[PDB]
């Protein structure tokens, strides 16, 4: 019964939010790795060894 | 029987011009009574600082005696026959009209030439205008709306002529002369900026002719006839604060700039204004109604009243609210006003819209609603877009708006920007305006 | 903002009172007390008492079956 | 909605009343109800006579938990005696709520 | 009123201020890798043939 | 005019023990609560006298725990003060929780959220200091800990090296383990004074499930007393096993000391956590049985979303005491169980009863409460 996400008026709730979202699922592997020292991303660009 | 084809069976306006400009429009709608009078591009952002209370000045002088009719005479015409004469000055905008039944239309419109063209400033009567003027002011000291707003606008406008007030300074009150005041008409009162309109049982065939005969002597192109030049004004964020505690409430008001006339980003802006609404403690919705602002301050008990504006000029504007409280309230109302402008810059919702279109769409036929108010829509319409823009057409700019539109206008002129605001009363809980200007942004988005 | 004055509001309630000095601080103790904590003990014994019987039928059942299967050889101990 | 269990239902009811024990302590059924905020405005939209008699009720209980004893056989509350004074005004604030959230989402 | 290169990517990426909550780990680069140019170019240009890596050759594949 | 209303210091401790309105039918199980505010200062004024004479390395922490009962002055009693200080903590622990899920407290959300912090913090804590006086228990116990730890799939093979002191078995795994129990209590101090600051909000619960505003009786000197009573009766208890029997709650194999030299006759943790060991123990495979473990001490903060009854405790509710108790049940048959070898009926018990925990409070409590609700006529 948490039927509040289930409405025909906040279907947009998510359509203004996500477009922040387009890297934020993936900012730990942009982010974290800058202290980690590991090599995550360090083999996807000629950038960075 | 339909709204649509309702709007489509509204009587036009038919404009004229004659030979030295003066334009003349009218709308026939067959009823016994009739709306006639002046409109002039003429105020007080004209004036500079040696003559700031010279138009106001003017607007006193008009009823009070011409070369024909001298002293009383005039007043007594008026009466006689059952008329009523009234006028204003904004800060842009002046007007004499006249109402009276439709078969007195070519005495109306006599009276009316004579008193734009042949007004007399008698020196006697200068003098005795000044205290009635000088009394007048401190009757204004005690309306506290109409305080904030002459703060509002000398601060958002600080060095520009849009600053000034249509009254002008005391110490101007008390040295205007009679050489200043004829130079103010001879300068300003000309015939292409110039609007006779006329609404009720006219017919325009009838308006014209009678504007031939007492108005063709108006003098078209002038000596010199150099460009009447318009310099902009450009918009200040800033703050000034009254503090009086002695006051039982406080008025605040904050604006952001916002579009001029002829912006079509108006339309948008006005179903975003629509949506935060008004609010009075005599109201009987309370705690049930649709703005949210409304419905917390009911709740809480948290104002007396508030409403948001949009002030156009030709080029600049003033877009905010107004409210007022105790002063254990301010901090509150703040916080809960910016909260619902970045509401609407993001995440405005379409049945937030279908609503807003709607109060615009009632207060627009409800304004035109008799005679005097159909011909100062004329009047003014025609000084401001060069044209009357029919029912029709502000039904097809209003069908186009929708949620995507409100939230890009929005973001335009709210998000990330400074404002202007202006505080009077018991105003020591007002937030300091680092912590406004940290209002009119998110953390988030 | 939960102070004695302020908690709710009551009408129409008369309360009596004595003083601590002026009773004797053990009234009737067993003569009331003891067949008090008997009708308590009778009126929560079926819903305590039935799970931990089950505890000790499991546990009787775990030890002896542990020996049993260990070093406990009569009968099935041949070639 | 059974017939044919008509009289029996309504024995497990009526022992489920007497193992629950708050006629024990002189109390209704409404009386001990968990109060959340639906449950907080129909107490305050209660008649004046009906309010002050709940008021006494819970507080003759707490005191008798207190001193852990119960109030003679002859005082307990009845089965069919037990008037449900809050249902009526509990099941208008509930309308009332649910009636503000189809508006919010339609 | 053409103006200077300040408008940067403030249309582009930093308005909406989802630049501003992750710049400790997003806008995070251009300053560990970037800096070989920094200090230790600098403070082996001051020791010259007096750290290890430098008298080095010397002593091994001897 | 009244000092102790106005100074600003005083008017603190006037509205949080002295004119604090409280519930007048509060019974003896809400005694717990400053129980375990004893039991936490008194195993810090003897944490104290421990860690002033102590060597924690591989070579040395056997004999560095040794020294104290015989050779370092009155160290035989505050060193069974501190062993039996800690198993009195976890019988007051689990009255305190059981009380507050039978009582519904746990509506009280933010208070409740904070305690079930507070029982995260205190069992890590008593796990690093029974790896402190390395013995078989402490080693044993401590090596079955990391491979569930290293079953992590990413991270766990590097997070157990950077505990261990860096490699194993060695002497610096004895300066974190160490670091992370000094520390540790420290943080429970401070989260009990938010504890006790998120329900002067609502004052207390009483065992009715009503509430209680117009029977309210001051705090001094009604409860005042009767919590020094109570306080006086723990005293006893615990003077009684330490000067009676000091190794009554305890193993004789951690006498025996830490060496990989041979695996010993049995595997066994304190008291306090043989319900958990036991559950970890009934799943093959390392990475089912961490998530497991971590499941049967986190599924408390669902208590307030599974509640389907129109009561708020369990005092009128017959059916749901049934539950309840039966739930008091199979956390001892666990308690039994996870002592007990690895072998025929202490597998299919031992796994029977790791489920019916679960089943319990997921899905009999919820649906019970529903059938209550329809035979009063809601
Ligand atoms: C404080 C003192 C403890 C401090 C020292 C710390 C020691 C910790 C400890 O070891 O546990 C003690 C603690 C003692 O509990 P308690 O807080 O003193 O008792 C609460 C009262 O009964 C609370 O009163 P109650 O109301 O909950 O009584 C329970 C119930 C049950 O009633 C009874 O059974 C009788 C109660 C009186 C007992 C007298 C027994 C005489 C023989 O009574 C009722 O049925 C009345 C409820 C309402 C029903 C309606 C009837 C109207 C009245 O735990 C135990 O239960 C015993 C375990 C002791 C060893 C621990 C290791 C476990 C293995
Ligand atoms: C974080 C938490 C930190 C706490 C950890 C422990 C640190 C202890 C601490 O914070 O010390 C605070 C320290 C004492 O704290 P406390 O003793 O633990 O308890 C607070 C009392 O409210 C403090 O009592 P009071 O200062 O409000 O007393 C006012 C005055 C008024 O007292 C009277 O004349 C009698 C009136 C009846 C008093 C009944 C009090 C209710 C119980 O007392 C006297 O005239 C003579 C004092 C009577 C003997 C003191 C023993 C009684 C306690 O407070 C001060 O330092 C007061 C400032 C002194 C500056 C005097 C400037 C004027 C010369
Ligand atoms: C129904 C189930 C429970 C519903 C959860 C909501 C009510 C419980 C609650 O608020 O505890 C928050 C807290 C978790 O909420 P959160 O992630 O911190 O905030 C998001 C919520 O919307 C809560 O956000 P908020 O509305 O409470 O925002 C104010 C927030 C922010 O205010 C602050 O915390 C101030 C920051 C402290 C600064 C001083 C640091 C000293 C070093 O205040 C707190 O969260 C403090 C409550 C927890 C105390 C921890 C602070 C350490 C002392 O509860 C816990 O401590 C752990 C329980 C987590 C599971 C419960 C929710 C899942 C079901
Ligand atoms: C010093 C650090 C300076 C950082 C810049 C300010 C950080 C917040 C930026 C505000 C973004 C917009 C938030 C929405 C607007 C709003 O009104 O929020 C209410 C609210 C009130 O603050 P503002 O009104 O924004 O005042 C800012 C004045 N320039 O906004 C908040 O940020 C919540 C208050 C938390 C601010 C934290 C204070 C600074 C933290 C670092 C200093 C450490 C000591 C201060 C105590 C913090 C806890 C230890
Ligand atoms: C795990 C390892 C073991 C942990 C310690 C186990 C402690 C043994 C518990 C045995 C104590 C038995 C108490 C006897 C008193 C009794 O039951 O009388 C019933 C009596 C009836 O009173 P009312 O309900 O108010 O009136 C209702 C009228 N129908 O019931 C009560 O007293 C309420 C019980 C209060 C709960 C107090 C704590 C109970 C101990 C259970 C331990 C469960 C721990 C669960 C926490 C797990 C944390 C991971
Ligand atoms: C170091 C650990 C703890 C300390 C010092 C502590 C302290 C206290 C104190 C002093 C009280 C008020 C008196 C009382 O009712 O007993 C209390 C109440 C409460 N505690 Fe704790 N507690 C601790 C752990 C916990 C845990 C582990 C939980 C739950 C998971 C919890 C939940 C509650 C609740 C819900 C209440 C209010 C109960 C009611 O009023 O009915 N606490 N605590
Ligand atoms: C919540 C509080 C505490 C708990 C539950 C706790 C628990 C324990 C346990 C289970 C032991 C093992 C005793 C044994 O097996 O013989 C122990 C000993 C030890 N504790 Fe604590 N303790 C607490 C507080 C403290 C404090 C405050 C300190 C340090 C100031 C501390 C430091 C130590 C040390 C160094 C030992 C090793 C000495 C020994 O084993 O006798 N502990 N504690
Ligand atoms: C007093 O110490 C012992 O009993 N320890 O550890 C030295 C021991 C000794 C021998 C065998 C096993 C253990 C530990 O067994 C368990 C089982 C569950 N936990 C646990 C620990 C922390 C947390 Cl947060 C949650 C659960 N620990």
């Amino acid at each position: 019964m948490l039927s509040r996400f289930l409405g025909p008026r906040y279907r947009e709730l998510a359509r203004n939010w996500i477009p922040t979202a387009s890297m934020w699922g993936a900012v730990g592997a942009v982010g974290l790795v800058w202290a980690t020292d590991w090599r995550l991303i360090l083999d996807w660009v000629p950038y960075i060894n | 029987a339909t709204y649509a084809q309702a709007l489509q069976s509204v009587p036009e306006t038919q404009v004229s011009q004659l030979d030295n400009g003066l334009r003349v429009a009218s709308e026939q709608s067959s009823q016994p009574t009739c709306t006639v009078g002046v409109w002039i591009d003429a105020g007080s952002r004209y004036e500079n600082e040696k003559n700031n209370g010279a138009g106001y000045f003017v607007e006193h002088l008009a009823f009070k005696g011409t070369k024909n009719r001298p002293g009383s005479a005039l007043e007594k015409e008026v009466e006689s026959m059952g008329a009523h004469l009234n006028a204003y000055s904004t800060r842009e905008h002046t007007a004499y009209y006249i109402k009276a039944l439709s078969k007195d239309l070519p005495k109306a419109v006599e009276l009316l030439a004579d008193i734009v063209q042949n007004c007399s400033l008698e020196d006697s009567q200068i003098e005795k205008e000044r205290d009635v003027i000088l009394q007048e002011l401190q009757e204004n000291d005690s309306s506290m709306r109409d305080v904030v707003f002459d703060y509002l606008h000398a601060t958002a406008f600080q060095g520009t002529p849009l600053a000034q007030s249509v009254e002008g300074p005391s110490e101007n009150v008390r040295k205007l002369s009679r050489a200043d005041l004829t130079e103010y008409v001879s300068q300003h009162y000309k015939a292409p900026r110039m609007v006779l309109a006329a609404a009720g049982g006219v017919e325009h065939r009838q308006l014209l002719d009678l504007a031939q005969k007492h108005f063709s002597s108006l003098s078209g192109t002038y000596v010199e006839d150099a460009v009447p030049a318009f310099t902009p004004c450009r918009f200040t964020g800033s703050e000034i604060r009254h503090r009086d505690d002695a006051l039982p409430l406080a008025h605040v008001a904050i604006a952001v700039e916002g579009p001029g006339w002829a912006n079509p980003d108006n339309v948008p802006l006005q179903v975003a204004n629509a949506i935060i609404g008004h609010y009075d403690s005599t109201y009987g919705g309370g705690t049930h109604m649709s703005s949210t602002l409304a419905s917390v301050a009911a709740t809480r008990k948290l104002c007396q009243s508030f409403q948001t504006f949009n002030i156009c000029y030709a080029e600049t504007g003033l877009l905010g609210a107004h409210f007022v409280c105790d002063n254990m309230s301010i901090d509150d109302m703040m916080f809960f006003l910016q909260g619902q402008w970045m509401r609407l810059c993001t995440s405005a919702t379409e049945s937030e819209v279908v609503r807003g279109k709607n109060i615009l769409r009632n207060a627009l036929v409800s304004h035109l609603d008799g005679t005097t108010p159909v011909c100062e829509d004329i009047g003014r319409s025609l000084l401001t877009y060069g044209r009357r823009i029919p029912l029709a057409e502000w039904e097809s700019r209003i069908a186009e708006v929708d949620a995507s539109v409100v939230r890009e206008v929005c973001s335009k002129y709210f998000y990330d920007q400074c404002p202007a605001v202006a505080g009077l009363g018991p105003i020591e809980q007002l937030p300091d305006y680092n912590r406004i200007r940290s209002g009119m942004f998110w953390l988030r988005f | 903002g939960r102070e004695f004055g302020h908690l709710t509001r009551m009408r129409h309630v008369i309360t009596y009172s004595l003083s601590p000095f002026e009773q004797r601080a053990f009234p009737h103790y067993f003569t009331k007390g003891i067949p008090n904590v008997l009708r308590r003990t009778r009126a929560c014994i079926l819903r305590v008492a039935p799970p931990f019987v089950v505890f000790y039928l499991v546990y009787t059942w775990g030890t002896q079956e542990f020996e049993k299967s260990k070093r406990k050889n009569p009968a099935a101990y041949e070639n | 909605a059974v017939a044919a269990s008509s009289k029996w239902l309504e024995g497990i009811r009526k022992w489920y009343y007497n193992a629950a024990g708050f006629n024990k302590l002189g109390l209704m059924r409404d009386d001990t109800i968990y109060e959340d905020d639906d449950v907080k405005e129909a107490i305050r939209r209660l008649p004046e006579n009906l309010y002050n008699d709940r008021v006494f009720r819970i507080k003759r209980a707490l005191d008798l938990t207190m001193r852990q004893q119960i109030l003679p056989k002859e005082q307990w509350t009845k089965y069919e005696e037990d008037k449900f004074y809050l249902e009526p005004y509990l099941k208008e604030v509930i309308r009332e709520r649910k009636e503000r959230e189809e508006w919010a989402k339609k | 009123a053409a103006p200077t290169l300040t408008a940067r990517l403030y249309s582009l990426l930093f308005r909406r201020t989802s630049t501003f909550a992750l710049t400790i780990a997003v806008g995070a680069l251009f300053f560990e890798r970037a800096f070989d140019q920094g200090a230790d170019a600098i403070y082996e240009h001051i020791n010259q043939g007096k750290l290890w890596k430098h008298i080095k050759h010397k002593y091994e594949n001897k | 005019t009244n000092i102790r209303k106005s100074h600003p210091l005083m008017k603190i401790i006037n509205n949080a023990f002295i004119d604090l309105p409280a519930p007048s039918n509060i019974s003896s199980w809400w005694n717990f609560g400053s129980l375990l505010g004893i039991c936490l200062i008194l195993q810090i004024l003897t944490g104290l006298f421990l860690a002033m004479h102590y060597t924690s390395d591989t070579t040395t922490a056997f004999s560095s725990v040794t020294h104290i009962c015989r050779d370092v002055n009155y160290g035989w009693v505050i060193r069974y003060l501190h062993a039996n200080g800690a198993s009195m903590f976890f019988i007051c622990l689990f009255i305190h929780v059981g009380r507050g899920l039978y009582y519904g407290s746990y509506m009280f959300l933010e208070t409740w959220n904070i305690g079930v912090v507070l029982l995260f913090t205190v069992m890590a804590t008593a796990f690093m200091g029974y790896v402190l006086p390395w013995g078989q228990m402490s080693f044993w116990g401590a090596t079955v800990i990391t491979n569930l730890l290293s079953a992590i799939p990413y991270i766990g093979t590097d997070l157990v090296e950077w505990i261990w002191g860096g490699f194993s078995v060695d002497k610096a795994t004895l300066t974190r383990f160490f670091a992370f129990h000094f520390i540790l209590p420290f943080i429970i101090t401070a989260l009990a004074a938010v504890h006790l600051l998120f329900l002067h909000e609502t004052g207390s619960n009483n065992p009715t499930g009503i509430s209680s505003d117009m029977d309210k009786i001051p705090f001094h000197p009604y409860y005042t007393i009767k919590d020094i009573l109570g306080a006086l009766f723990m005293m006893l208890i615990l003077l009684i096993l330490v000067l009676f029997s000091p190794d009554l709650l305890g193993d004789p194999d951690n006498y025996t000391p830490a060496n990989p030299l041979n695996t010993p006759p049995h595997i066994k943790p304190e008291w306090y956590f043989l319900f958990a060991y036991a559950i970890l123990r009934s799943i093959p495979n390392k990475l089912g049985g961490v998530l497991a473990l971590v499941a049967s001490i986190l599924i408390l903060i669902l208590m307030p979303m599974l509640h389907t009854s129109k009561q708020r405790s369990m005092m009128f509710r017959p059916l749901s005491q049934c539950l309840f108790w039966m739930l008091v049940a199979d956390l001892i048959t666990l308690t039994w169980i996870g002592g007990q070898p690895v072998e025929h009926p202490f597998i299919i018990i031992g796994q029977l009863a790791s489920i019916l925990y679960f089943l319990i409070i997921l899905v009999l409590m919820p649906i019970t409460s529903i059938i209550e609700n329809n035979l009063l006529k809601w």
